[PDB]
């Protein structure tokens, strides 16, 4: 009857719904070729990435130009970088090779 | 070298075919009866080669061995068909081998144990040994095993047999423990490459090594279907089996199931050189 | 009063960035090109604020004030 | 010799630590993950993190691929040469998806130290991080795969 | 769904039941004794089957059977070779008459059984000329039901396992998708053949397009047995890899509902880890595949 109509459309709707799952899984898989040629991994700099975030500067030689003194700059530079380097040292828990 | 002796039907040649020639428990029913002594020259550990004196079982031959070849003939694996109507005969032919043997390591095997019902297996081995040991004293202490084709205890038999002639035990046990140390294993077992008998344990199932011998023999015998020989098998990252030396294969079981593959296989490979 | 810092190497990428630094990273482009004195310092202004440069051991610190 | 897994997981886990500068208001997220991988295959030998184990093992193979491709060519920027105790090496700076990666070969060995971090984590900083970490891997210099 | 497993009394009904499902050592089935009352071994896996042995004594269409057959997915009649099978065929045609009468869509499978000992030639000889006499007794009975399914099986072999696999596979609804979905898994990865096995049963739910050389099925089944035998020894997901000298890889991973994917991998030259990592990636999506069908 009409029940048979409704159910028959469904069974066919479920059937195509399954074809979708197949097709998606099938789409999702990976080959060893894709690995070899894939351009997922590319050389990068921070300059590049900010430039793709998407003349400019005028120089002043006047002594009166500076708001922080040369000595203030020097101290901040040495301070930042040494904090970085000191914070960058990391120790082995033990010898990475063993005898035998 | 190695005397394989016992009366007819007791599956001496059957054993020889299984553990050495790599017959399976089934195909051995093909074997024709041993005529005189069939010698088998096969190597173990590379360093030592073995000569298997698979003697005849028929009484014609048997009675001949203690006559015109007694001097010639003189370890002895002497096997015992359990069902034998003539038990005291087989005991007394064991006695016959014994005296001539003073002329010059003794192993007794209760073979075909798969036939007698499970309950009266314990009792039946006990009484038979009680006898053979008393007979053997004329040696003081006798070691022998229940042995069947259709179970793994055949391998546990020859394991305790072959290792009795291995001198490497002092060297190897030291050289294996020192692999367990680095690997942080639960245990490592050493097996010979072809025969698959247990050589050494490092350090809660009691029938581990006999069973492994069996399971591995069968994977390897199975591997022929793909047309290539077994090298490695990695299970859950817990269990590692690797081909290692030209005459050794190791069964490692790790304590942690996430120490990366390439590392374990790298450490296996570095250790591989030593032994 | 400092409004931010960028500190970068000479490959293009950055070692650290605070304040406006982290936002206006693009500056390293034009900044790294600035003519420096023999001491390694420079003062430039290009975008309603003033950048100060110092370059020691191939590493430039840029700091930020205002007009 | 053979490699001490525990100490290697240790070092690698120590390299996960971020920076909390107060020279300026600079602070980084932790390093996302960090591996020592084979230079020959790009297979994981040891990892630390702040199935995924696969995702990593996979990434490894991808990065090693580009590294060897770059490494073996005629001729100049996203690659820092570095000298450590007269042992020489190259640090490479790659972008992969949203991540900032940084791979350098442990000198003379068949082992690549490779760091993976967030997008927020600047390259020039990772270069320092990896170089300074590298200087403590003296035990591994020249390790050829068994 | 369920399946009717009938035959000529004492011909290997209970035998294949015990050995398929309980991994029984067949000589223990030699000492099996007549089940005279209908007995059913359930089987779960992907589909929730139920296998029902009927004792047999000719056809005798009983009062209940009219609904019972109308409630059957497929019918496996077992003909014992090495006995006069003409009575078995005479009876068989009468059964398929009732099945087709009641439920026309029933799949009819026939097991040519106890074929192990007989020579390959003696088997071919038997089969080609048993098929003839089978269709003969049916030509006499109206039209020809296209249920042509002769599976030459020996309990002491891998023959039953392969047969039952092909039988159950024939019932599984989502099968066509499983094959193509599994098919292009083994296309992307470097896999020559892959099977989804019930770990306990040892029968297979699905394979790929490429030919199922029984030598290969044998390898994969024996592999499962090895990984389980070893694993069971030491307990103080579930996966297993082995490499042979030639470079080929056997792989096994636990999957949904007692199933387990087991595959053979060609190295083709490349690194094992590369092959294993790509495999694992794909197999992960594949696991997501059959997880998202249930
Ligand atoms: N059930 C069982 N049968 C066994 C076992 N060992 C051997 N057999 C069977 O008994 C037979 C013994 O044959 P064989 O190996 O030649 O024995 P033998 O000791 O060499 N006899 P002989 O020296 O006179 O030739 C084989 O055909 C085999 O089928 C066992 O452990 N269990
Ligand atoms: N060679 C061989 N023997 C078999 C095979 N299957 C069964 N047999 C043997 O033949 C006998 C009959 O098998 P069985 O399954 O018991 O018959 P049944 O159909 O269950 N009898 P029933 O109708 O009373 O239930 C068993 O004792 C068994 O050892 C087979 O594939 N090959
Ligand atoms: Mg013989
Ligand atoms: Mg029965």
């Amino acid at each position: 009857r009409l029940k048979e109509h409704e159910h028959e459309q469904k069974l066919l709707a479920r059937e195509q719904e399954l074809r979708d799952i197949v097709a998606n899984t099938n789409d999702k898989l990976i080959d060893i070729s894709m690995i070899n040629n894939s351009g997922i991994v590319i050389q990068g700099t921070d300059l590049q990435e900010a430039l793709d975030k998407r003349n400019t500067f005028t120089l002043l030689t006047s002594p009166d130009s500076a708001k922080i003194s040369k000595e203030q700059l020097k101290k901040l530079h040495s301070n930042i970088l040494n904090e970085i380097f000191s914070q960058s040292q990391v120790n082995k828990p033990g010898p990475l090779t063993v005898p035998f | 070298k190695l005397l394989l002796m016992g009366r007819s039907g007791s599956g001496k040649s059957s054993m020889r075919s299984i553990i050495f020639s790599n017959y399976s428990a089934f195909d051995t029913r093909r074997l024709g009866a041993t005529i005189d002594v069939e010698h088998s020259h096969l190597r173990f550990l590379g360093n030592m080669t073995l000569n298997l004196w698979d003697c005849g079982g028929q009484d014609v031959f048997m009675e001949n061995y203690f006559t015109k070849q007694k001097d010639h003939i003189f370890v002895l694996i002497h096997v015992f068909d359990v069902e034998s109507t003539e038990v005291l005969k087989d005991i007394e032919i064991f006695a016959k081998a014994l005296k001539q043997l003073r002329k010059y390591k003794i192993f007794v095997l209760l073979h075909k144990m798969d036939l007698v019902q499970l309950d009266k297996r314990e009792e039946l081995f006990q009484i038979m040994m009680k006898n053979l040991s008393e007979t053997s004293s004329e040696f003081p202490n006798l070691i022998g095993f229940p042995t069947s084709i259709w179970d793994e205890s055949l391998y546990k038999a020859w394991s305790q047999i072959v290792c009795s002639l291995i001198p490497n035990m002092s060297n190897h046990q030291s050289n294996l423990k020192k692999f367990k140390e680095i690997m942080n294993a639960l245990e490592i077992i050493l097996f010979e490459r072809t025969t698959f008998l247990v050589i050494c344990s490092s350090n809660l199932d009691p029938k581990r090594f006999e069973k492994i011998s069996n399971i591995m023999k069968n994977f390897k015998q199975s591997c022929t279907k793909l047309k290539s020989g077994f090298k490695t098998l990695i299970l859950n990252n817990n269990i590692y089996v690797s081909e290692l030396s030209s005459n050794m294969v190791c069964f490692i079981v790790l304590k942690d199931m996430n120490i990366p593959q390439e590392l374990v296989l790298e450490n296996i490979k570095k250790a591989k050189e030593f032994f | 009063d400092i409004k931010g810092t960028i500190a970068f190497d000479t490959h293009g990428n950055v070692i650290e960035s605070t304040g406006v630094g982290s936002q206006r990273i693009e500056d390293i482009g034009d900044l790294s090109k600035v003519t420096l004195d023999a001491e390694g310092f420079a003062q430039v202004q290009g975008d309603s604020l003033l950048v100060h440069l110092y370059k020691r051991n191939d590493i430039t610190l840029a700091v930020y004030t205002s007009a | 010799v053979m490699l001490h897994s525990k100490n290697v997981k240790g070092f690698l886990e120590n390299t996960l630590k971020p920076y909390d500068l107060h020279s300026v208001d600079f602070k980084t997220s932790s390093l996302q993950s960090s591996m020592i991988i084979t230079a020959t295959n790009g297979g994981i030998l040891s990892y630390a993190t702040s199935n995924s184990v696969n995702n990593l093992k996979m990434m490894s193979l991808l990065i090693k691929d580009k590294w060897s491709e770059d490494e073996n060519d005629t001729e100049s920027n996203s690659c820092y040469p570095v000298e450590i105790d007269s042992f020489k090496t190259k640090i490479y700076t790659y972008e992969m998806e949203d991540l900032h990666t940084c791979v350098a070969q442990i000198p003379n060995s068949d082992l690549l130290l490779l760091f993976i971090a967030e997008g927020s984590f600047p390259y020039g900083l990772l270069v320092i991080k990896i170089e300074r970490a590298m200087r403590e891997l003296t035990d591994l210099f020249g390790y050829k795969l068994g | 769904a369920m399946v009717l497993l009938m035959g000529v009394r004492r011909c290997g009904k209970s035998s294949i039941c015990k050995v398929v499902f309980h991994n029984m050592q067949p000589l223990d089935t030699l000492y099996l004794e007549s089940t005279s009352n209908p007995s059913l071994e359930h089987f779960s896996t992907l589909i929730d089957l139920a296998v029902m042995e009927l004792p047999g004594q000719y056809f005798e269409p009983s009062y209940d059977s009219e609904r019972l057959f109308k409630s059957v997915g497929a019918l496996v009649y077992v003909i014992d070779s090495q006995d006069e099978y003409i009575n078995a065929i005479t009876n068989l045609a009468m059964i398929i008459e009732y099945a087709y009468k009641v439920n026309p869509s029933i799949n009819i499978e026939v097991l040519i059984h106890k074929v192990d000992g007989l020579s390959e030639d003696f088997k071919v000889d038997a089969q080609r000329d048993i098929m003839q006499r089978t269709g003969e007794e049916l030509l006499e009975l109206g039209l020809d039901g296209v249920q042509v399914s002769f599976y030459l099986t020996s309990i002491f072999d891998h023959s039953i396992y392969e047969a039952f696999s092909r039988i159950v596979q024939k019932l599984i609804p989502e099968l066509s998708f499983l094959e193509n979905m599994l098919d292009n898994l083994i296309q992307h990865s470097k896999i020559e053949k892959a099977f989804l096995f019930d770990v306990n049963s040892k029968i297979y739910v699905s394979t790929d397009s490429n030919p199922v050389d029984i030598q290969m099925y044998e390898v994969c089944s024996e592999f499962i047995d090895v990984t389980i035998d070893l694993f069971d020894l030491y307990k103080a997901e579930l996966q297993n890899v082995s490499q042979l000298a030639n470079g080929v890889i056997i792989y096994l991973r636990q999957m949904i509902r007692g199933l387990a994917l087991v595959a053979i991998i060609r190295p083709n030259g490349t690194d094992m880890e590369s092959c294993l990592t790509v495999a694992d990636y794909n197999i992960d999506i594949f696991k997501k595949g059959l997880e998202d069908i249930w």
